């Protein structure tokens, strides 16, 4: 029964029914359907007197996520809706429309919404002749302060995605996420029952409270979120199933707040291995910006006092926002229609950007004299390639252009570099601060080359700019004592 | 049997109160003031309208909720800055 | 009729038929001086570098002789290699390739494996209705290769079983009124991660691995993979990976999903050189 | 077989297996050896448009070998179950290449087989084309069969189905 | 081998063919692929240089008729194939441009950036040629008129885009937006083609 | 979840928050239980839902609970001179709800 | 006049498009300050790829693509300038590269200043991440 | 191009309707254009003869071109007379004849489907028979003829074909498929017969 229709404090009630002929294999578990049938009765010989087992004989199914598989892994798309999808694909502002159509009740978070769009689209799966394959899913983690609608974002993603499973961090076991070996009560034989993430095959799993993964349960997903396969060797059963799922995880940095005063590795208990599989890692922070606070408060007040149900409907009718169902069908059509591949110029740009990013990580680790908790590796380049493919796919472009490369680089810098750019000798910094305070006059300025000749990375100048005692104005060629 | 509505209200005062709450929380404060806390004001106002069997949240139901929220926040702060915080917040609990 | 298609090629058996032309070409290529290097590099072209790892893999796939000495003495001829390295260093992809290439390769995950399901399971028959044993992951891989990913994540209680396997190539069962000794003369390849998120070169290679040194001893080779951030090497890796990712299948168009049907069974059954 | 037929142009550029008859010098521009010549009795795949001329002018330089698409295995498969054959997987332009191969070789038996295959599949594609879905307010079989068609069958199907849809639309307007 | 550029070009051409084939969306031509044109032109120029090289080297050197004939013949066939691919692509673009010109002569004269200068001049002169044909001898009939039979003479229409007031043949039409006329289909065909009246 | 003693399969039974759905849940000594037990109520007190993904049973219950908790200040006495976070052992997300 | 000219913005792929409101309607926008040198770069790049390649045919390598290459020969079309560090470099949409101005032979029939875009050629070094330039024009 | 692709070698149903619109049919004029012995403008057309139109007499059956009759039927100023094949008895006899001979088509007028559709749409109240029965019998004839066509398709040779007594609309709707399949079968045979 529908969870929204259960009685208060009551577990959902199951009910058996039978399909027939052309109605067989019409739907799959986890799908929401409506049935018109006959409420029939049969007497099972398996504990009162004159009791009778009730059931339904089916005479009609009305689903919304198509037949078995994803419309049987082929297009069940009528000509009118297909042509509508093509027309939507030709919209130049389609990117902005999709971004605005992601969590309308959630104010701001534009980059997060764009990353969600990329995830829902996903890259193009590659299968090489030599045998090994290249996955086309995007793994995104959302860290940050509590109360930033991350759980709301995961719930919306689960709502909008054609295939989506929403799970809680604490209420999650490794045997319940991928596969459970269970003994058949009648035949006394063991068999495998698909786990939560398996039910999300070809879709997405939204794991809230990602920080509440049991360490023995979190590791069990390492193989399947990367190899897209699950290997089970239990109770005489040795199988390797496929799980081509997207992963959207919501976690919390230690201490509740991020606590940027501590080291970035201290705030994140997740090891480098699990962080390596994840493609995008957003870190949201509560700016406590009073004007931003006012804007969010106004948006939330409009949300509560019935104004949301009017403005969202009006804006959706305006055409800059679109309903959940139409986005679901459009995403399905785009994923089943296009598998874009990169252009050689895009490949050169991506290689250059990857080398730049690795050099940046190397210099950051050298300055910190410590391995960065954020790993940047070849898998990150694969993530960028997949995001470029998703950007080309949502436009139904058969080949990815450098516009997609630029946007993917921007999103990567906005999320993964933002995570990797977080910072917690001091004697040199203090000496430089004091010498420039005593030398550089309070109301005057001097060129940066003067400081270079006087004499490193010279993060002291950036720290003082944070303190608003110095300011770089002439394109970094002139440092002026701002008045402090 | 009561489902009060927040049609009669002034979003300006609530927005300013939430902004000031966040401003004083980030600056010399440890109480987390998030959007959930802003929703708490409307929830308490709804409860106030419920206990009067009112189907619409009156102005008193909003001012009482705002005063309760700001007092609970202030009492959660150290006494050293508690007097200054109360002095700042006194302009919002007018009438009671 | 039963036709044993195997080797994951969808149409050929594991014991692939060898034509006289193929045998002659094999003999001719055996006279090549660096045929070893050619075969090693030809193993995983899509995997950049890791040449010595490929050499070790080729040695594993076709290993040395097993000495069935007298007085019960037995010297195993299989080669077992444990390769531990940084994340996203193609550690799992190498094992996937070996699985796709080896004649008898069985995949295993340290988290997704139980010792009973790894060696032998005491089930009950249904046709007769009485107790029976069912082969695990290594018994089925007898004379084959077992690719174990997330090796450090394996349960310790069931890790002694694989230790006994790689020690003496035989498992023993003494439960449920069944006292047997099964033979699993497999070759073991394992992929492992450091104790920390990354390898610490400042520490000896004992605390960097969460496995007993006795367990490490039975492995013929232990390969350390370090994801050191270079610039020229990183550029070469990026270019190679992009060349790989821009590959297009012959019977496929650009911007077209790679659908699979595998209905290539159009008929059922049997129906010098320097490259 | 018109000059500007796009399908014909695409079908011309298809590689076919063929051995050599002479140790011709200086060839191999992109055949793995630009300056190095091409040896005698060398089996290589060449585009059909070029292999056609190379198979006639000479003993001809090139001896064409029977392609996999016309092997006895595919012939038996066609003779067994023409309807359930995924001809698109075999090739996107199978019928045009069959026509060209028969025209070059005058191989009557292949023509006899392909004509029967074409007739049997034409029956089913006409069955599908004249079937028009009606909304009570894209059948599974229709789509799962459409994927097993070459471009010409997909073109005849489009034209016939368009004619049927126009007739139905005009009739019930 | 050598026809890969032409193969990609003709693949894109057939892609555009299916693109315009679906319904009657009247989309503009995809941007002129001057990149592939220049690449295959450079290939043809290099092959022509190779032909001249082989000819002069055979004249100065001692090359038998076998190799000199064979390599030259193969390269000539290569130019034949590449030229045929280019011809097919250009012919497709020309015919689709003809479709746009014929349908839109009474509709609109338009993003031209997708076309090369030769194609733009071709369209500009082809409109002139079509007008010359319409005004030459068959001027009594409208050669650009609708190809659907005139089943009905009097129809009702609704104004989509307000155009103020437009003088018809005899009276005048006040194209007030959201207003419905019921007039002859004969004298409103051009307005409906432009997109001002919608109802049938 | 638990294996049924009579029919031998996993079945899910609701906890304290399920029986308090659309009601009230009271937590005495909120500072004194295990933190790993205390973190199991985040979805329950914010999303008002319980998601279980264990033993092949995957579902999302609804718990519209009104959580009321009672705790004890660090050392048994509340030091008013200190910030509230220093007088408690709990974190921001548990304090935020 | 300067305010009566045709706004000719060159589409980076291949086009020179045309662009053509109040008292403060003539004030240039921030994006215009961004692209005032983007357009100059693009026009000079068009001039280079139309003239030099047809007259002289080793091409222009983007600065961003000079990272992993160790000591190869490169020709760059880049805006000569002095960095905030006070050393000479070339700016480009792909990136910027510091140049070893020593051991360089320019064309003597030109004036060279900071702010003019030049065609340098030389060998890149990843060890110092500097382009040792030998010829420039 | 000058001719759109979908009009290349077949007729659109609108073209078939227009062609059939020129067939002469007998109608009852509701006006009387016979200028008495004791002004007015004659039709004086050039695609047909104006003599009957200028000499129409109220409630006196004449024969005029079909589309003029439809134009008059836009008003109540005329009335259409159904042809003799549009009676229930004749339709039943044709049904029995079709069911009796499975290999040959009925001898209906070539324009029966389009005529039935036009008369049902625009002259729905000029039939002595219940229109709800005429529609059903017309649909039944269409289904039976379709069934016969499908069985006659299983003998698509490569030389020729004889579709005897078949109607016009069915031929028009089957032209693009049959004329294209037949071309491929002929081409295969000719390529085989290249000796
Ligand atoms: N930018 C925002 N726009 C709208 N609502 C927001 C925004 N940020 C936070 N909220 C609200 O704040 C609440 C956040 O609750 P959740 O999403 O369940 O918790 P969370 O933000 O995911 O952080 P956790 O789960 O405690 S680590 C919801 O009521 C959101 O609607
Ligand atoms: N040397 C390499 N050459 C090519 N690809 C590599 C290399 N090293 C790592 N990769 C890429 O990294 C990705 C993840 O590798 P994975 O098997 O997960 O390594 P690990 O098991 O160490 O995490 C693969 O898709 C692979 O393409
Ligand atoms: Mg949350
Ligand atoms: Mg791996």
């Amino acid at each position: 029964e529908i969870p929204e229709l259960v009685p208060v404090g009551e577990m959902p009630r199951n009910l058996t029914m039978t399909c027939d002929r052309y109605l067989t294999n019409k739907v799959i578990p986890g799908t929401r359907v409506t049935i018109v049938g006959i409420y029939s009765i049969y007497n099972s010989k398996n504990s009162g007197v004159a009791i009778r087992t009730p059931y339904i004989k089916i005479l009609g199914i009305q689903s919304d996520v198509e037949t078995s598989s994803i419309w049987n892994s082929v297009t069940m798309f009528t000509e009118e809706e297909e042509e509508e999808f093509l027309q939507l694909s030709r919209n130049p502002k389609l990117y902005e429309i999709l971004t605005n159509s992601i969590a309308p009740s959630i104010f701001g978070n534009e980059d997060i919404k764009k990353a969600i769009v990329c995830l829902l689209m996903g890259g193009s799966k590659k299968i090489l002749p030599d045998g090994m394959r290249l996955r086309g899913d995007i793994n995104v983690l959302l860290l940050g302060d509590p109360g930033t609608a991350k759980s709301q974002l995961l719930k919306f993603v689960e709502k909008v995605s054609p295939i989506a499973v929403y799970t809680s961090g604490k209420g999650s076991s490794a045997a319940g996420l991928t596969a459970s070996v269970q003994r058949d009560p009648m035949t006394r034989e063991f068999y495998l029952e698909g786990g939560a993430m398996v039910l999300a095959d070809g879709g997405v799993v939204c794991i809230d409270e990602f920080d509440k993964m049991r360490d023995e349960d979190r590791v069990a997903i390492h193989e399947a979120m990367e190899q897209q396969t699950i290997s089970i060797a239990k109770a005489g059963i040795t199988t390797v199933l496929n799980s081509r799922t997207s992963v959207l995880a919501a976690a919390n940095p230690i201490y509740g707040r991020y606590d940027d005063l501590k080291s970035p590795g201290d705030n994140i208990d997740f090891q480098t291995t699990i962080l390596s599989r994840f493609d995008m890692i957003f870190i949201v922070k509560d700016d406590h910006n009073e004007e931003r606070d006012i804007s969010i408060a106004n948006h939330v007040i409009n949300i509560h006092t019935g104004n949301a149900n009017a403005m969202q409907n009006q804006q959706e009718e305006n055409g800059s926002e679109i309903s959940i169902e139409k986005m679901k069908r459009y995403i399905t059509y785009c994923r089943l229609k296009c598998a874009p591949r990169l252009s050689p110029q895009a490949a050169e740009k991506l290689s250059s950007n990857f080398v730049t990013i690795r050099k940046q990580l190397l210099i950051n680790e050298l300055e910190s004299t410590e391995r960065s908790s954020i790993p940047i590796t070849i898998r990150q380049l694969e993530a960028i390639i997949r995001i470029t493919e998703s950007l080309a796919k949502l436009e139904l472009s058969p080949i990815a252009q450098e516009r997609h490369v630029d946007e993917a680089i921007r999103l990567f810098q906005a999320s993964t570099m933002d995570a990797a750019s977080q910072d917690p000798s001091l004697s040199e910094i203090r000496r430089f601060e004091q010498e420039l305070k005593r030398r550089l006059p309070i109301g005057w300025s001097t060129s940066y080359q003067t400081l270079r000749r006087e004499f490193a990375l010279d993060k002291a100048l950036y720290a003082l700019e944070k303190h608003e005692t110095i300011q770089l104005r002439h394109q970094g060629q002139n440092i002026y004592r701002s008045g402090v | 049997k009561i489902y009060p509505k927040l049609h009669q209200m002034d979003m300006d005062k609530v927005s300013r109160v939430y902004a000031d709450l966040r401003r004083e929380s980030i600056s010399t404060g440890s109480f987390p003031i998030t959007v959930r806390h802003l929703e708490s004001i409307l929830r308490i106002a709804e409860s106030f309208a419920k206990m009067r069997l009112s189907e619409f949240v009156s102005s008193y139901d909003l001012d009482r909720a705002i005063k309760v929220v700001v007092d609970s926040f202030v009492d959660a702060q150290k006494v050293s800055v508690r007097r200054q915080l109360r002095r700042s917040f006194a302009i919002y609990t007018l009438g009671h | 009729t039963v036709y044993p298609l195997h080797a994951r090629s969808t149409g050929v058996a594991a014991r692939q038929m060898l034509t006289d032309f193929d045998i002659r070409n094999i003999n001719k290529l055996s006279k090549k001086k660096d045929i070893f290097d050619i075969l090693s590099q030809s193993l995983a072209p899509s995997i950049y570098g890791h040449d010595h790892i490929k050499k070790a893999i080729l040695l594993m796939l076709m290993g040395g002789v097993e000495k069935n000495l007298e007085n019960g003495s037995h010297l195993r001829g299989d080669i077992n290699i444990l390769m531990v390295g940084d994340p996203s260093t193609a550690k799992s992809q190498l094992l996937r390739f070996v699985l796709n290439t080896a004649s008898l390769a069985i995949a295993t995950t340290g988290r997704g494996s139980s010792g009973v399901g790894l060696t032998a399971a005491v089930t009950t028959d249904r046709e007769t209705g009485e107790r029976r044993l069912e082969a695990g992951a290594m018994v089925l891989a007898d004379r084959g290769v077992v690719c174990i990913d997330e090796f450090d994540k394996m349960t310790d209680v069931d890790r002694v079983a694989i230790h006994e396997v790689m020690e003496q190539q035989t498992v023993t069962i003494a439960k449920a009124g069944i006292h047997t000794t099964l033979n699993a003369r497999c070759s073991v390849i394992a992929a492992a991660n450091p104790v920390f998120g990354q390898y610490d070169v400042n520490r000896d290679p004992h605390q960097n691995i969460a496995l007993p040194d006795s367990l490490l001893s039975r492995f013929d080779l232990l390969f350390v993979v370090t994801d050191d951030i270079n610039e020229i090497r990183d550029r070469s890796i990026s270019e190679h990976v992009l060349r790989t990712h821009r590959y297009l299948p012959p019977g496929y168009l650009e911007g077209e999903p790679v659908r699979e049907r595998l209905n290539l069974s159009l008929a059922v059954g049997e129906d010098t050189e320097i490259p | 077989m018109g000059y500007y037929d796009i399908d014909d142009v695409l079908a011309d550029g298809t590689e076919f297996p063929c051995k050599f008859q002479y140790d011709i010098p200086g060839l191999g521009y992109l055949e793995n050896n630009p300056g190095r010549p091409i040896t005698k009795n060398t089996k290589l795949s060449l585009p059909l448009w070029l292999a056609r001329i190379l198979a006639i002018v000479g003993v001809p330089f090139v001896e064409l070998l029977p392609p996999d698409m016309f092997s006895t295995k595919v012939m038996n498969a066609i003779k067994t179950d023409p309807v359930a054959l995924d001809l698109h997987s075999i090739n996107s332009h199978f019928f045009s290449l069959a026509i060209k191969w028969i025209m070059l070789f005058s191989e009557k038996e292949l023509a006899n087989v392909v004509s029967e295959l074409l007739l049997q599949r034409a029956q089913e594609l006409n069955h599908h084309a004249s079937s028009l879905s009606i909304d009570l307010n894209t059948n599974i079989a229709t789509s799962t069969f459409l994927l097993k068609l070459e471009e010409m069958e997909k073109e005849i199907y489009k034209k016939s189905h368009e004619s049927y849809k126009d007739t139905k639309r005009w009739m019930f307007k | 081998m050598y026809g890969d550029l032409g193969n990609k070009l003709v693949l894109e051409a057939k892609r555009t063919k299916q693109l315009y084939a679906r319904s009657n969306q009247d989309v503009n031509l995809p941007m002129y692929h001057e990149d592939i044109i220049r690449n295959i032109l450079k290939e043809v120029s290099n092959l022509r240089k190779n032909t001249e090289y082989l000819k002069e080297q055979q004249q100065l050197g001692m090359l038998d008729d076998k190799v000199a004939k064979c390599q030259y013949f193969v390269t000539l066939l290569c130019m034949e194939r590449n030229k045929r691919c280019l011809l097919a692509y250009q012919r497709l673009r020309t015919d689709i441009l003809d479709s746009m010109a014929w349908n839109n002569n009474g509709l609109d004269l338009m993003d031209t950036n997708n076309l090369s200068h030769q194609e733009q001049e071709y369209l500009k002169e082809y409109c002139d040629l079509i007008t010359d044909l319409k005004s030459g001898d068959l001027v009594d009939i409208d050669l650009s008129g609708s190809l659907v039979p005139p089943s009905d003479v009097f129809i009702d229409v609704r104004v989509l885009k307000d155009a103020g007031e437009i003088q018809t043949e005899y009276g005048v039409f006040n194209l007030i937006k959201d207003s419905q006329f019921f007039v002859r289909q004969s004298d409103v065909e051009r307005l409906i083609q432009q997109g001002y009246l919608q109802k049938i | 979840v638990r294996k049924d003693p009579i029919t031998k399969e996993w079945t899910l039974e609701g906890g304290a928050l399920v029986l308090a759905d659309k009601g009230v849940c009271l937590i005495d000594e909120f500072d004194k239980m295990n933190d790993q037990d205390r973190t199991s109520i985040h979805e329950a007190m914010e999303q008002q839902s319980i998601s279980i993904s264990k033993a092949g049973i995957v579902t999302t219950l609804q718990a519209r609970c009104s959580i009321i908790a009672a705790a004890n200040p660090n050392g048994g006495r509340y030091n008013s001179t200190l910030p509230l976070a220093q007088n408690v052992s709990l974190t921001e997300p548990i304090l935020s709800r | 006049n300067a305010s009566q000219q045709q706004r000719f913005s060159y589409n980076p792929h291949k086009m020179q498009f045309i662009f053509v409101g109040g008292i403060a309607g003539f004030l240039p926008d921030i994006e215009d300050k961004v692209q005032m040198f983007l357009t100059r770069y693009y026009l000079t790049n068009d001039r280079v790829m139309r003239n030099e390649n047809f007259q002289n045919s080793m091409s222009i390598t983007p600065i961003k693509n000079l990272l992993g290459r160790d000591a190869q020969n490169f020709l760059l079309l880049g805006l000569l300038n002095k960095n905030f560090k006070g050393n000479w470099s070339l700016e480009d949409p792909s990136g910027s590269v510091e140049i070893d101005i020593s051991q360089t032979i320019p064309t003597q029939g030109h004036y060279y200043v900071p702010g003019c875009m030049v065609l340098v050629e030389g060998i890149y070094y990843s060890v110092g991440n500097k382009f040792h330039v030998t010829s420039m024009t | 191009m000058s001719l759109p692709a979908h009009l290349q070698q077949t007729f659109s149903p609108e073209e078939i309707q227009f062609i059939v619109e020129n067939e002469p049919i007998k109608i009852f004029p509701r006006i009387t254009t016979r200028q008495k012995i004791r002004n007015h403008t004659r039709w004086q057309l050039i695609t047909t003869d104006d003599k009957a139109l200028n000499n129409m007499v109220a409630m006196r059956s004449t024969e005029v071109v079909l589309w003029i009759a439809l134009l008059l039927k836009q008003q109540s100023k005329c009335s259409i007379v159904a042809p003799q094949w549009l009676t229930t008895k004749e339709l039943d006899r044709k049904i029995q004849y079709e069911k009796t001979h499975p290999d040959r088509f009925s001898e209906l007028p070539w324009n029966w489907l389009v005529l039935a559709r036009i008369l049902f749409n625009k002259a729905k109240d000029d039939f002595h028979d219940p229109i709800h029965e005429l529609r059903g019998k017309i649909q039944d004839l269409r289904e039976i003829r379709q069934i016969k066509v499908l069985k006659g398709l299983k003998y698509l040779n490569e030389s020729h074909l004889q579709l005897d007594n078949l109607s016009l609309l069915e031929i028009n709707e089957l032209r693009p498929f049959i004329t294209e399949i037949m071309d491929k079968l002929r081409e295969i045979h000719t390529a085989s017969l290249t000796a």
